[PDB]
């Protein structure tokens, strides 16, 4: 595994020693580069593990989630290109330190073979991002925001920490082998009763579970560009990860603790379906959106069931994907409009054409349309309640046609109309966003090729 | 240019030589772990004429 | 434990009662400090004479001047707070707050 | 086309003595620049 | 939107903390500086400790 | 004062803690606390003003009550028990006014309402000094009687401590105030792990006097006692703004910094005796003084602040007196966390 | 080895060198008066050292080369204008008297070091004494405002309650229908705009309040115009007069350290110069701080310290 | 301000940076040869 | 009232600037128009003729190291078996009862 981290820490010198107008250039060439030695970790073998060493192992669970990461990084690069141009060479070479550092930190998240490892890092993702997010936030509030993502995140994890070392005083070591190899039972009783919470509330919160996912809609529209992407497609699957990492030891207390939780979040799909109807926002509403799948995904780690687990797994890629690709529109609009609100700029099919087809493209892959990964990691959800309970696909089916209702409203009050008339600052759309838009969307449409890729240990 | 072109072109041989330096060291880490090499229970085999260890 | 030992006791316990009241004139607190120092010198000389640990009668003495020492750095102390406010009332001592 | 930095409004929030001030604190004053006080 | 995310959901966990971590930082740091009322409590903590910890 | 004098000054109050620290009679210990507390009171009135010799008189009269007090418990214990050596106190009278001495002079609650007002009113030196070198030798003593103090007491008593550290830190404007607090808050951390490791409180002790360390010598680096004189710092070194709040980031704990090393290893530690409440009381408690750092470290570099036309003028000189050990202090605070086993040390 | 604690233990005692001939002297006077050639003339006849008085561009020359730098680098202000229009609407004139008065504390800071590091005495113009007098005629003539005047009086108490005053006070005293004369031979278009109410001001502020109070503490030397050019009775009356009332005879070793402490290390100077009260005339917001910050770092000598310039000549940097 | 590179300082400190590293190497090969000698390796 | 009624010393806001006026054929990546044709040079080739691609084909011919084809073999082999001998096909008990030591109750 340090064939990849080795490259990740080298990029840091190789960024401060670069000159004043070739730092783009190298660090995005260099993390294509490593994306692409990443994607070797994809060759999964259905035994046991990839267990590099005593620290480091992969999985068919982290090998996507490191490949979506290593590849992320070029793509928040381009993003962030623009709005740092006037930007002074030593902030500009500390903006992609600190996008370098999140990538190492996860990196190292996504492999984790002992959990208190993992916990550390998991919370070392926390200081870059919100550094991101304070100080090159362009509005007021930003600061506000990172209040709240701080701490809604620590008082989630807090607690876990000390169940962590309370495991390892009991079973004796916290290697997830180890852990899942010597799984035992947990009684029904009080103590038991707490230290699931304590065990889930650390990842329900981050995820985000409906009701403590006040601070997303924050976070997302106050961040900058890379902020968005970083948080919508990566930092919101560690949640998941962990609680797919640490219900091994849950058992069976969780088939009677799930039920807060799958009721939260069955509903608060539709809430948040229902609120991205009505939003003068455009982030907003992709945070939204972003909040809706979130919870699906919740429901599918709650069933505990193997295609829960593989919907689960395709569901957070895709849905990573398909919102970065979102937020970069939404940034390229208003980074012409200077507004940040929907009905301002309307009609930019006629300005705009390819970036109206672009629109309608990632319209569609968040409208979850057949054969994407979208639609499979759907299905697998959906059947696995289906399978739980025959009353859920009401909800579910509900939360479909909602989605695609306000999917298409993002579509037609933006693109469709006639275009506002004072608005003569509408330049034709650049190569750079334009190979943003075809590098976000062309590895969704061949992944749908191989979906076994994406569908977790449980394939 | 030679002599100038490496006073600007030295970083980027900075990121694939650790790459590099990854590899050897994931080859490192190998070595410790070969407590079990040709005696586990399933891949239990006979040495070649000439060959010393199973896997490296 | 015999009384005199305890009436000792509640001398020190008094005293510092007395300077943790603090209802004026921080003279006062000094001279319920000086106390507090008077019935831990009888008590620890009785102690000492009563079990006849000789070496020990070091200790009271020392004890003393040490404690004498700090009053004199007490005294000083107060004297310039006086001579910035005229007046030595505890009331005056309110510029640094919590 | 600006990123917002806090102006003088906003800085004057921690210009006082204590943050948020209490209606019995309002009179409060912050130290002298100087940790000197006049002899009156 | 309004009535649930933006007002209850707002109010429960961050708005109730932050009102009371506001109110006890608030009493804490109330302190007219005198040594008079510090040393009233160091008198009655050292009486409350002797009764409830022997 | 003449530098014969100070030199002269702070080899007593060393050699008062040296002694406090090396002796094994009670007497002795007593000698050394007095020795400390006499050479103490002119470095805390180095600079003469009303408020130098407020704060010295306050403290002062602070620390002889907890001499006197020790002296007592000393006593008592001789009396029930003829024994000077520093072991089992042997009665329960005595022990706990020795806790609560040994408390009054570190200033852990409710005993702690000198502190804010003692390092408000003295210099930034003096308070650095104040809030390092002081806790070495009342910490020493509740070490080498760790098996004699009572569990509850002192659980009590740092729970009320960081309780009111983290409580007392949100209403402060004032910089030397924060970190009174913020002493107050680690103080209450480092005592509450005294009857089951005294490693991790001697490891503590370590962690945060290089971290308040740090911020002392940032603050003496550039001349700012309140907020916003510490928001005109970005516009002449950014780079002491940006350190400072690394440092900041590090004293709340947050990982991969070497805040987290102290209270992770004494959370761990506490769960080994089947305590698991208190270590989350403590963190939720300490997410307040993160929060009071994070309020200070958007003050201070994440935003930029309005400057004065005059500043012009300081871009044009350097700072002269350049402090060492700094860049070491900031280092040992920052990035110390993968080598955390070292305590095993004993250190 | 610079001088420090280490120092003064060894070696550097400061009062050995006071020879009597220190005696600093401050030569004031109205506008475009006859006190420069005065005290240049004092200073030669006294053997001391002259400095002259402290304009927008004197910090300039003290640090790095002595080229003064841009306006909007140094000052941000322009003695012209204030001529011009003198109720400007962005505050030009108390932008100028502050960065003149912040101007003056760090000359008057380097005589004094020069006087405590060498023993010979030095001759000033106007210095943070009797500054003050311009901002009065700024504020009765309405130039400026009265928290305007709050701020200069806060910052001029803060910085000037730890400096000595001069031993001599020198006045030299000009009617006001003569210096307009003058004022107008002189030939300066800027300053021909100068109002008599601006001079009138100027001149009885200096006269009642900076005549007595100095007269209880210092010695003071009210001359004329006329009986001015003759400074050999000038420098005579230096002599005669003796020194016994001020706080120099009451100094002693210690403070002296001290005080050569405070004159050295020009940022504890400037400390307070820059205290966080904001007016519209002085404060100045974020980005324009920024954007000002950044063009002062791109000059030739002022990226780094003065000895680690590779531009501007500095040579073995990599063992320095 | 105008002051040439102190060869004094320079040289003091190669030269305690060169004997730190010598006499650790020469620490760890005495180090290295004892624990040989008194475990029977070598 | 003579307040200016400006609050403070700021710089007006400056539009944006335009990098088609500049550089027609700009690309958008920066306002050198060398250093951008190059930044868009290497980012065409390295994402899609590079990683895209290759990597694409890369995945598609990975060994199958998940034992699929394997697993064909081993259920064709284990059903020609069971067929050919009669056996009953799949065993609904995974391991053998003889190994197992049930704890005998008498209740
Ligand atoms: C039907 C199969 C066809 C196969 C032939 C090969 C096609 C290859 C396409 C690969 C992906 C396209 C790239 C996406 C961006 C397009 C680039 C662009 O800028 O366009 C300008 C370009 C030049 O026009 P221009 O005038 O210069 O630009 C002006 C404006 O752009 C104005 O632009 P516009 O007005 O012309 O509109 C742009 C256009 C193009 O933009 C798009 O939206 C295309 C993407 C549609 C997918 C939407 C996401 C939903 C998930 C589906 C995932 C399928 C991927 C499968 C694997 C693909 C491998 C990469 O949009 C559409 O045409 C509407 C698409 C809605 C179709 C809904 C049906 C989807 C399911 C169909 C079955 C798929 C599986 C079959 C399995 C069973 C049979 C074997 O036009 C095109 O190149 C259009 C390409 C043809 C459209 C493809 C639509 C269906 C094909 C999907 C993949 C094929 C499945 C494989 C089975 C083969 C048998
Ligand atoms: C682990 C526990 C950690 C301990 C916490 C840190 C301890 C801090 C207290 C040390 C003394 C305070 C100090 O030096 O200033 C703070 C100092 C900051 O320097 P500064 O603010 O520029 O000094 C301003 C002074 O106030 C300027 O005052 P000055 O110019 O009047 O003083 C003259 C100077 C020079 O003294 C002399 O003139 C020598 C003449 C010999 C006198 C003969 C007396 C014998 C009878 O003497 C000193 O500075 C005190 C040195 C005492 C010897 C310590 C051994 O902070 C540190 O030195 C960091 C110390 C690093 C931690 C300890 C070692 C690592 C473990
Ligand atoms: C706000 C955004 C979402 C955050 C997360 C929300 C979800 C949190 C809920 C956590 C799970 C449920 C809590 C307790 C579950 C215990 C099972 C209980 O529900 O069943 C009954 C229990 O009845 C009562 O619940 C007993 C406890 C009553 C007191 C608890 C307070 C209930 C309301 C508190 C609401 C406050 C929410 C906010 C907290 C900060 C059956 O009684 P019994 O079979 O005999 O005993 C079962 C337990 N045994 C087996 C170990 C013995
Ligand atoms: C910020 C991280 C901490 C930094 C600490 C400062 C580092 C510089 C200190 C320089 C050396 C320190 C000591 C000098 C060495 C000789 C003295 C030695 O002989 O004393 C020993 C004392 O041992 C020392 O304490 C060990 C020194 C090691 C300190 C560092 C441990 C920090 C580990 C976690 C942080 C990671 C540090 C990374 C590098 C700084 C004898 O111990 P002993 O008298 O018989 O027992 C007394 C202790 N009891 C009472 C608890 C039993
Ligand atoms: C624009 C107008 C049209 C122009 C184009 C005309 C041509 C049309 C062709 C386009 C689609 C038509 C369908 C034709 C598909 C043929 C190829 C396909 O069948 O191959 C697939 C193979 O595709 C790849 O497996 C999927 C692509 C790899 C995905 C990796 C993405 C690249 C990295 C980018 C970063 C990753 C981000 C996300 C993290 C996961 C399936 O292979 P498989 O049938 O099984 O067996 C292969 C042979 N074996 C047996 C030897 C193994
Ligand atoms: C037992 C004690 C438990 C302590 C729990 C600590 C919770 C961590 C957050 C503490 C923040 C409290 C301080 C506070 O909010 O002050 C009010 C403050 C006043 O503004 P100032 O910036 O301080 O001043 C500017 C005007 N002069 O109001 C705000 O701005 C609030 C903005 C930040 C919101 C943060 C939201 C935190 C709550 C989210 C969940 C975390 C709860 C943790 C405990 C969970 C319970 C088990
Ligand atoms: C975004 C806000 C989320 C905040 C976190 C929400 C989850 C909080 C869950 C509790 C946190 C601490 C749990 C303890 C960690 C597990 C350790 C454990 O299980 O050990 C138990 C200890 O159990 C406890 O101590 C639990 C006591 C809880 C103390 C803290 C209370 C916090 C508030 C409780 C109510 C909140 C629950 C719902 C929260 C919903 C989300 C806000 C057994 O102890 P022993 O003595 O060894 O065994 C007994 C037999 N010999
Ligand atoms: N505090 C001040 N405010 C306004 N103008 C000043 C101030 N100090 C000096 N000046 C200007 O500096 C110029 C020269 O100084 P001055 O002493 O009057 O004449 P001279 O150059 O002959 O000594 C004059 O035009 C004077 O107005």
């Amino acid at each position: 595994m340090l064939k990849i981290i080795i490259p990740t820490t080298m990029l840091l010198p190789m960024t401060w020693m670069s000159k004043h107008n070739m730092i783009w250039i190298n660090a995005t060439v260099h993390s294509l580069l490593i994306s692409l030695i990443s994607l070797s970790l994809l060759n999964q073998l259905g035994e046991n593990s990839l267990n590099f060493s005593l620290t480091f192992f992969s999985d068919s669970l982290s090998a996507p989630l490191l490949v979506l990461t290593t590849w992320l990084l070029p793509l928040m690069l381009m993003a962030s290109q623009s709005h740092l141009s006037k930007e002074t060479t030593t902030r500009k070479k500390l903006y992609i330190t600190m996008l370098i550092l999140l990538q190492l930190f996860l990196i190292m998240t996504f492999t984790a073979t002992e959990l208190i490892l993992f916990y550390i890092l998991f919370e070392a993702t926390l200081v870059p991002t919100l550094i991101i997010i304070t100080r090159w936030g362009n509005q007021t509030e930003r600061l506000n925001a990172g209040l709240y993502f701080l701490f809604y995140t620590l008082a989630g994890s807090l607690p876990l920490l000390v169940a962590l070392v309370y495991i390892q005083n009991t079973t004796g070591s916290l290697n997830f082998l180890i852990i899942h190899y010597w799984s035992h039972p947990l009684s029904n009783s009080w103590s038991n009763i707490f230290m699931w919470l304590a065990c889930i509330m650390a990842f329900m919160v981050k995820m985000p579970l409906y009701g403590l996912h006040l601070w997303l809609p924050k976070a997302h529209v106050e961040a900058p560009i890379a902020g968005s992407m970083v948080l919508a497609a990566v930092l919101l699957k560690l949640g998941g990860y962990g609680m797919m990492r640490i219900t091994t030891i849950l058992n069976p207390l969780t088939n009677y603790m799930a039920y807060p939780f799958l009721m939260l979040s069955m509903w608060g799909m539709i809430m948040t379906s229902s609120i991205c109807l009505r939003q003068t926002d455009l982030k907003s509403l992709i945070a939204y959106s972003s909040v809706s799948h979130m919870a699906l995904v919740i429901v599918a780690i709650m069933i505990q069931t193997p295609w829960s687990f593989m919907g689960a797994t395709a569901l957070m890629i895709a849905h990573g994907l398909t919102s970065s690709m979102l937020f970069c529109l939404a940034n390229t609009n208003y980074e012409r409009v200077h507004s940040r609100t929907m009905i301002l700029a309307r009609g930019l099919q006629t300005l705009l054409p390819l970036m109206a087809t672009w629109w309608l493209v990632a319209s569609l892959t968040n409208l979850a349309l057949p054969p994407s990964i979208n639609l499979i990691g759907e299905l697998f959800i959906i059947t696995a309640s289906f399978s739980w309970s025959n009353i859920t696909i009401i909800l579910m089916g509900m939360n479909m046609m909602i989605t695609a209702l306000y999917s298409l409203y993002m579509l037609i009050t933006t693109q469709r109309g006639k275009y506002t008339h004072h608005i003569n600052n509408i330049k034709p759309s650049f190569t750079r966003e334009n190979a943003l838009m075809a590098l976000h969307i062309l590895p969704l449409l061949l992944l749908t090729l191989n979906p076994k890729m994406i569908l977790g240990p449980l394939y | 240019n030679v002599l100038q072109i490496v006073r600007d072109h030295w970083v980027h041989i900075l990121v694939p030589v650790g790459f590099v330096f990854g590899c050897y060291l994931d080859r490192r880490s190998d070595e410790k772990l070969t407590a079990f090499r040709n005696k586990s229970l399933l891949f239990k085999r006979e040495l070649r004429p000439n060959e010393e260890v199973t896997w490296k | 434990m015999p009384l005199v030992y305890m009436n000792i006791i509640m001398a020190f316990a008094i005293a510092l009662a007395g300077l943790l009241m603090y209802r004026s004139h921080l003279m006062s607190s000094l001279l319920c400090l000086e106390g507090m120092m008077l019935s831990l010198f009888i008590m620890s000389t009785l102690i000492i004479l009563n079990t006849h640990f000789t070496l020990a009668n070091m200790m009271p003495i020392i004890l003393l001047v040490f404690a004498a020492c700090e009053a004199a750095l007490g005294l000083s102390l107060l004297v310039m707070v006086s001579n910035t406010y005229g007046t030595d009332y505890v009331q005056n001592l309110n510029l640094l707050q919590c | 086309a600006r990123q917002w930095q806090p102006d003088v409004e906003w800085a004057e929030q921690f210009g006082g003595a204590v943050m948020y001030p209490t209606k019995e604190t309002a009179h409060w004053k912050p130290p002298p620049w100087n940790d000197v006080d006049p002899p009156k | 939107s309004s009535l649930l995310d933006l007002i209850w959901l707002e109010t429960i966990l961050p708005k109730t903390t932050s009102f009371i971590q506001m109110k006890m930082s608030i009493m804490v740091s109330n302190q007219k500086g005198l040594i008079k009322l510090y040393f009233l409590s160091f008198l009655i903590t050292i009486m409350i400790s002797m009764t409830l910890f022997n | 004062m003449n530098p014969i004098i100070y030199t002269t000054l702070i080899m007593t109050v060393m050699s008062g803690t040296m002694l406090v620290m090396i002796s094994s009679h009670w007497l002795l210990i007593w000698i050394g606390f007095e020795m400390n507390l006499l050479a103490m009171i002119p470095v805390l009135m180095k600079n003469f003003n009303p408020r130098a010799t407020e704060a010295a008189t306050k403290y002062f009269l602070t620390q002889a009550t907890a001499s006197m007090m020790l002296m007592m418990a000393i006593i008592i214990n001789l009396l029930y028990s003829g024994q000077w050596t520093i072991t089992k106190m042997f009665n329960p009278v005595a022990m706990t006014m020795m806790t609560m001495a040994l408390a009054m002079k570190l200033g852990l609650s409710p005993f702690h309402f000198w502190v804010p007002e003692v390092t408000q009113g003295i210099s930034l030196q003096a308070g650095l000094l104040l809030l390092t070198w002081q806790k070495l030798a009342p910490l020493s003593v509740l070490c080498q009687i760790s098996q004699s103090i009572n569990p509850n007491l002192m659980l009590t008593m740092a729970m009320l401590s960081i309780l009111i550290g983290g409580w007392g830190g949100l209403n402060q404007t004032q910089l030397r105030k924060i970190m009174a607090y913020s002493s107050i808050a680690h103080m209450g951390w480092m005592t509450a792990v005294l009857p089951y490791n005294t490693t991790m409180t001697i490891l503590n002790l370590l962690i945060y006097i290089t971290m308040t360390l740090a911020m002392f010598m940032l603050l003496i680096h550039s001349s700012a006692t309140t907020t916003l004189s510490l928001s005109h710092t970005w516009n002449k070194m950014p780079v002491i703004t940006s350190l400072m709040m690394v440092t900041l980031l590090s004293m709340g704990g947050l990982p991969p910094l070497s805040g987290f090393m102290p209270k992770w290893m004494i959370i761990q530690e506490m769960t080994k005796n089947e305590s698991i409440i208190m270590p989350t009381l403590m963190a939720m408690t300490a997410l307040l003084n993160l929060y009071f750092y994070m309020r200070l470290a958007y003050s201070s570099s994440l935003t930029m602040f309005p400057s004065t036309n005059n500043m012009k003028m300081k871009w044009q000189f350097e700072h002269t007196k350049q402090m060492k050990l700094l860049p070491t202090m900031i280092v040992l605070s920052t990035l110390v966390l993968p080598m955390t086993p070292a305590l095993s040390s004993l250190n | 080895l610079q001088y420090g604690p280490l120092a003064f233990v060894l070696g550097e005692r400061t009062t050995r060198k006071l020879t009597e001939t220190s005696k600093v002297i401050t030569v004031d006077g109205n506008i475009c008066s006859g006190k420069g050639r005065l005290a240049r003339e004092i200073a030669e006849k006294l053997g001391l050292r002259h400095f002259p008085e402290a304009g927008i561009h004197y910090a300039d020359s003290t640090t790095g080369d002595g080229k003064p730098l841009d306006v909007q680098l140094s000052g941000n202000c322009s003695l012209e204008k204030f001529y011009d229009d003198p109720k400007s609407n962005d505050g030009n004139s108390y932008r100028l008297q502050s960065w003149l008065y912040a101007s003056r504390l760090l000359q008057y800071a380097d005589a004094l070091e020069h006087l405590l590091s060498t023993g010979q005495g030095v001759v000033l113009e106007r210095s943070i004494y009797s500054d003050f007098v311009f901002l009065e005629a700024m504020y009765r003539q309405g130039f400026i405002r009265k928290q305007c005047v709050e701020h200069y009086n806060e910052v001029k108490k803060v910085t000037a309650c730890e400096y000595l005053p001069p031993h001599v006070v020198v006045y030299v005293d000009v009617p006001v229908p003569e210096i307009q004369s003058r004022i107008q031979k002189k030939g300066n278009p800027h300053e021909m705009k100068i109002t008599a109410a601006y001079l009138q001001d100027i001149e009885n502020a200096y006269k009642k309040t900076f005549l007595p109070e100095m007269s209880e503490k210092c010695e003071v030397l009210q001359y004329s115009a006329r009986e001015a050019e003759d400074a050999e009775k000038v420098v005579e009356d230096i002599e005669y007069l003796k020194c016994d009332k001020g706080p120099w005879p009451d100094q002693d070793d210690r403070t002296f350290h001290r005080l050569r402490m405070l004159v050295q290390n020009k940022l504890e100077v400037l400390n307070y110069t820059t205290i966080p009260v904001y007016l519209p005339e002085i404060t100045i917001g974020a980005h324009q701080s920024d954007r000002v910050f950044q063009k002062f770092t791109e000059l030739p000598g002022r990226k780094y310290s003065p000895g680690y310039n590779e531009d501007v000549g500095d040579k073995w940097i990599w063992l320095k | 301000p105008h002051g040439s590179p102190d060869w004094l300082k320079v040289g003091l400190t190669l030269g305690t940076s060169v004997f730190l590293w010598i006499y650790l190497i020469k620490q760890h090969k005495e180090d290295v040869l004892e624990y040989k000698r008194r475990n029977g390796l070598e | 009232p003579p307040e200016p009624t400006i609050r403070l010393q700021e710089d007006p806001d400056p539009e944006d600037e335009n990098l088609y006026e500049k550089n027609p054929d700009s690309h958008g990546y920066d306002k050198d128009p060398i250093v951008d044709l190059w930044n868009m040079r290497v980012v065409f080739f390295f994402g899609f003729s590079i990683v895209l691609v290759l990597g694409s084909t890369f995945v598609a011919y990975l060994p199958d190291y998940r034992m699929q084809e394997w697993a064909r073999r081993e259920a064709e082999r284990l059903v020609k078996y069971r067929e050919a001998n009669g056996l009953p096909l799949m065993e609904s008990n995974c391991f053998d009862p003889n190994k197992i030591q049930l704890p005998e109750d008498e209740d």
